């Protein structure tokens, strides 16, 4: 007669350094790409 | 600057503390917080306690120290460090080594004692405090109060044999003999999943040797409290010290003894399920000094 | 949706949020709001419990509702459904926290320093977030939005220190105003807010039970927390961070019990009471769960009224038994009110203030107080004075060296049957905060128990020993003293005189401490006492159990004309009115005779030169008097050091009657006086 | 490798 149990989660300290290959640089890679992207001084991308 | 988490410990400031104190320390400043001034000699008093204490040290060649808390509480400069102490017992004990390391070392050299400093630095020093605050008994301790120091005192019931502790396992490759050596941290021993090298890769060619294994002494004391207050209808109680190292085997069944340590709290499994532990912690006593 | 149907119900939570909120803010009845000051208390780390009383909230809605405005009813859906309150009460409180006043200044609790390092770190996430989201540049309520979305905060469960309890209505005032037996607490009222009035039988010490087990991974520099609510739960091995989740690199975790959170945990069965078991059935037992700073409120017993949330569990017994969803059930301690207050909880207070000084400014308080101990019992004012400095209790002394004094007084009624001495137990029974009635043979066959059992709870194994212990800093009333075997009277040897139980069975080796006044009343030997033979033997009890006792009346049965004729009267009309009779004075109830006797334990009072050279010299009497009749018909036994002990203890107890610190000569003089005329109904 | 900023109190 229990609801189950959640498991939380949160960062506390800076761990060893994320690589290059690590997915969550990939993407943070990538989301710049999409916001910073400029061709003639447009962002083509985030208009887009 | 930089406090460590979970705690209001700064490695440095507490560091430079501890060693003012060992520096300026005279137990005439004890004699004042004790209201005994009266009593003041002019000899004692006046010489540094804790310089000459390690003196005494380094030619005799012990490795432990034993620390005063109510010293610390005498010197102004180090009121706040006391509280670090009750609050931080392992942290601040680990700080307290380091800076009897370095102030032995120091000592030797602006001296230019002839002794030489090849033992000095290869050998690990230990602080013992003892004499921090009251007893409080066991009836009164909140969950609140764990990993902090508390004095207990009591008569010693039973005492178990030694225990051996793995500090350093011995898993031994099978197929390419790669006797890799893992030492043991926070009480967990992670295995090797597949073979360390790169050359020889086989997960089943580990199989640990127990017998060259490196353990240590572990014994487990049956104390039972004789706090200076009882509440009402309360049958004494027994709480379960565990000394180590040094200590183990020196405490006997009928000793009455005063003991300083950390209060500690464990899962305790229900063997019922393996791997599968209780929500009620079990409670025991580390312990750094014994009087 | 078909399979998980819905149900439409009375009970709206969001109108019920907003009237808690709005309750909270703004309830003045008791210059400020009650509960906002409470909180900003908690806030500087003062108040670790806010008791949410539940009177405040009815006069709440009937405030509300007295001036046209609608209310739901707050009161009535919180005792049907009390658990989720609990976590509406303290969402609420969690929203309108202020911010404290006074920082940490190295010497506070290691849990306030943890708890404000954590606000602080997911403030510094939130706001960082905020920051760079505003600084990609694709109003500040949709920032706040979509940071807090994407940010993975301590949890407020994670940041609170307080704890939360529910304070039922007062009867007066007014489902949680009526207490109920252990027996009608049936299967329907599983959920509500109930109060059982009980006796407490077992309770446990404290151990942590832990909430939420914190972990810490190394490797990618997280914590993850994994909630229990079981009494059982399985660690986790394997990192749950999110980014460590999706990171394929291998991750360990390792238990931080410095970060994890604890509440403190004790359980304990409560019975009960006599007058509530039906004719011909046992009493029987609920088992208390209580957490947080509720805990070593209760102690074996204690008469009280326990209110608290009757929750359920799963079930642990034999899966035989078991058929169906069968729960065993358990009650969740909110509030715990004393039946009897404890001598050592006694404040000053004007509360006991006005009703002290109402009784000593009518004055006669000695007379008072000795009358109004069993009302119903007529005749026997000496001995109601001497259970009355019973109850209050000498001085009790610890010289530098070690020694120490008793301090508290041993009354033996001895008697002819019948002359209502095991009455007067009952009657100190029900005055006495604490106190055991032991009786007989085989009743009580051990009031020395040496008892080594097992803890449910907790495998550490307790001591458990007789009456003697739970009679601790109280009145072990002991009847059919000399029919009790000899083993109890050795064992009460050392009770009586020393406040120890020392104990060398198989498994034991300790020291209990029982502090315990011996009230015994016992019938002399050969039942009526028989004038033929000597006062001493007629008593039956040997010197050295016999000097223990400071007062030891006799009470012997003689028939008269004119005082049967009065004591006939006095029952007779207590059988017809059930009153005391006379309208002279005014009876002292029980509360009212237990307050003034906590606030005369209080005082200490000391001897004087003078007072000390009287009772020296009356020591020195009645040691020659002894002496002199070792052998005559009337040889109450030679007079000890006890004698003079007995003296000064029952001299401290009369200064304490009249809330003096200074012991009086006419206080020692009455106490002679009750020393002497203990065996004047012997002529 | 515990350690953080000191702002966190004092
Ligand atoms: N002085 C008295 N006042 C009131 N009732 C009395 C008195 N003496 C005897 N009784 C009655 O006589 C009975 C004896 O009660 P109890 O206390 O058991 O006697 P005992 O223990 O002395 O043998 C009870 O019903 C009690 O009410
Ligand atoms: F006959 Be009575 F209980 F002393
Ligand atoms: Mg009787
Ligand atoms: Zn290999
Ligand atoms: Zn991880």
């Amino acid at each position: 007669s229990f609801d189950r149990p959640e498991i939380y989660s949160a960062p506390v300290l800076q761990g060893e350094s994320p690589n290059d290959d690590d997915n969550t640089e990939i993407i943070k890679s990538f989301k710049n790409f999409i916001l910073e992207f400029r061709l003639d001084s447009q962002f083509i991308y985030r208009d887009q | 600057l930089r406090i460590i988490w979970g705690t209001n410990v700064s490695i440095q400031e507490c560091t430079t503390n501890f060693r003012n104190f060992l520096m300026s320390f005279k137990y005439k400043f004890r004699k004042i917080l004790d209201e005994r001034e009266e009593f003041i000699n002019n000899t004692t008093d006046e010489e540094l306690y804790y310089i000459k204490q390690l003196n005494e040290m380094r030619e005799l060649g012990t490795s432990n120290l034993n620390l005063d808390a109510r010293n610390l509480l005498a010197y102004k400069q180090t009121e706040d460090l006391y509280h670090q102490l009750l609050n931080y017992p392992q942290e601040v004990i680990s700080i307290m080594d380091q800076t009897i390391k370095d102030c032995m070392v120091s000592l030797i050299v602006d001296n230019n004692l002839d002794y030489d400093l090849d033992e000095i630095e290869t050998k690990f020093y230990k602080v013992r405090p003892y004499n921090v605050g009251s007893c409080k008994g066991m009836r009164e301790l909140n969950p609140n109060d764990i990993d902090k120091l508390i004095n207990l005192k009591g008569l010693v019931l039973r005492s178990t044999p030694v225990i051996p502790d793995m500090k350093v396992a011995f898993f031994k490759c099978n197929v390419c003999d790669h006797t890799m050596a893992v030492e043991i941290d926070r009480g967990v021993i992670q295995e090797p999943a597949r073979c360390e090298r790169i050359d020889c890769n086989e997960p089943n060619s580990m199989s640990l040797i127990h017998n060259r294994c490196s353990f240590a002494d572990k014994q487990v004391i049956k104390l039972q409290e004789t706090p200076d207050f009882v509440p009402d209808g309360q049958t004494p109680h027994s709480i379960s010290l565990c000394v180590y190292d040094e200590l183990v085997d020196s405490c006997r069944a009928g000793d009455r003894i005063e003991v300083t340590g950390t209060f500690r709290s464990i899962p305790i499994r229900a063997n019922s399920r393996q791997r599968v532990l209780k929500s009620l912690y079990k409670t025991y006593v580390d312990v750094v000094h014994v009087k | 949706s078909a399979a998980l149907p819905s149900i439409q119900l009375p009970v709206d939570y969001n109108n019920l949020f907003n009237e808690i909120t709005d309750f909270l803010v703004t309830f003045k009845q008791d210059k400020g709001p009650k509960y906002m000051a409470m909180l900003q208390k908690v806030a500087n780390r003062e108040l670790n419990s806010v008791i949410i009383d539940l009177d405040d909230i009815l006069q709440y809605q009937n405030e509300k509702f007295l001036q046209g405005t609608q209310a739901d009813d707050l009161v009535s859906a919180i005792q049907q459904n009390a658990n989720h309150f609990t976590e509406l009460f303290c969402r609420a409180i969690d929203n309108n926290m202020p911010l404290p006043t006074k920082e940490i200044d190295y010497k506070d609790d290691v849990l306030d320093v943890i708890l404000n390092q954590r606000r602080l770190r997911n403030e510094r996430m939130l706001s960082d977030r905020t920051n760079e989201i505003r600084s990609e540049n694709l109003m500040n309520d949709a920032l706040r939005e979509v940071v807090e979305d994407e940010t993975e905060l301590f949890p407020p469960n994670l940041t609170r220190r307080y704890f939360l309890y529910f304070k039922p209505l007062s009867q007066n005032c007014a489902i949680s105003s009526k207490p109920l037996s252990v027996r009608q607490i049936k299967g329907d009222f599983l959920g509500q807010l109930i109060t059982v009035r009980g006796i407490i039988t077992r309770v446990s010490d404290v151990k942590p039970a832990v909430e939420v087990i914190a972990y810490t991974c190394d490797q990618c520099g997280y914590e993850v927390f994994q909630e229990v609510n079981s009494r059982t739960f399985t660690p986790l091995s394997e990192c749950t961070s999110e980014e460590c989740s999706q990171n394929q690199t291998k991750g360990q975790l390792f238990m931080s019990t410095r970060a994890s959170k604890f509440s403190a945990f004790q359980e304990c069965k409560i019975q009960e009471l006599s007058q509530q078991v039906p004719v011909g059935h046992i009493p029987r037992s609920l088992n208390i769960h209580v957490n947080g700073t509720l805990v070593r409120s209760l102690s074996p017993g204690d008469i009280v009224d326990v209110t608290g949330i009757f929750l359920p569990a799963p079930y642990t017994g034999f899966k035989a038994l078991k058929a169906g969803l069968l729960t065993e059930t358990y009650l969740e301690a909110q509030f715990v009110r004393q039946h009897k207050k404890k001598f050592a909880s006694f404040s000053l207070t004007s509360d006991v203030e006005e009703r002290v000084m109402e009784l000593i400014t009518s004055g006669d308080v000695y007379n008072r107080l000795a009358k109004s101990i069993a009302p119903e019992i007529y005749g026997n004012l000496d001995v109601k004075k001497a259970l009355l400095l019973l109850l209050v209790g000498g001085v009790d002394k610890r010289v530098g060296d070690g020694m120490k004094i008793r301090g508290d007084i041993n009354v033996c009624l001895m008697g002819d049957p019948g002359v209502a001495k095991s009455q007067l137990l009952k009657a100190i029974c029900k005055i006495s905060p604490r106190g055991v009635y032991t009786t007989g043979k085989g009743s009580s066959g051990v009031g020395l128990t040496a008892a080594v059992m097992k803890d449910p709870v907790t495998d550490e194994m307790i001591l458990e020993g007789g009456a003697l212990v739970l009679a601790d800093n109280g009145i072990c009333c002991i009847d059919e003293f000399d029919k009790m075997d000899e083993s109890d009277r050795t064992a009460i040897h050392e009770v009586m005189e020393q406040q120890t139980i020392s104990i060398s069975k198989a498994g034991i080796n300790t020291t209990l401490n029982a502090r315990t006044s011996i009230l015994a009343a016992a019938n002399p030997l050969y039942g009526r006492y028989n004038p033929r033979l000597s006062p001493l033997d007629n008593i039956n009890l040997p010197a050295a159990l016999l000097s223990r006792f400071d007062i030891l009346f006799l009470m012997l049965d003689i028939p008269s004309r004119d005082d049967d004729e009065k004591l006939a009267e006095h029952v007779t009309y207590v059988h017809m009115h059930n009153k005391q009779p006379d309208l002279d004075f005014t009876p002292v109830e029980p509360s009212k005779m237990r307050e003034y006797i906590a606030y005369a334990k209080t005082k200490r009072p000391v001897m004087s030169e003078a007072v000390n050279d009287y009772v020296v010299q009356a020591y020195i009497r009645l040691r020659q008097d002894s002496k002199r009749e070792m052998d005559s018909k009337f040889s109450f036994g030679q007079a000890t050091p006890r004698t003079l002990l007995g003296i000064i203890r029952l001299s401290q107890a009369l200064a304490k009657l009249r809330l003096a610190d200074m012991v009086d000569i006419d206080d020692v003089e009455e106490a002679l006086r009750l020393v002497r005329v203990s065996k004047e109904s012997l002529y | 490798r515990l350690m953080v900023d000191r702002k966190l109190g004092v």
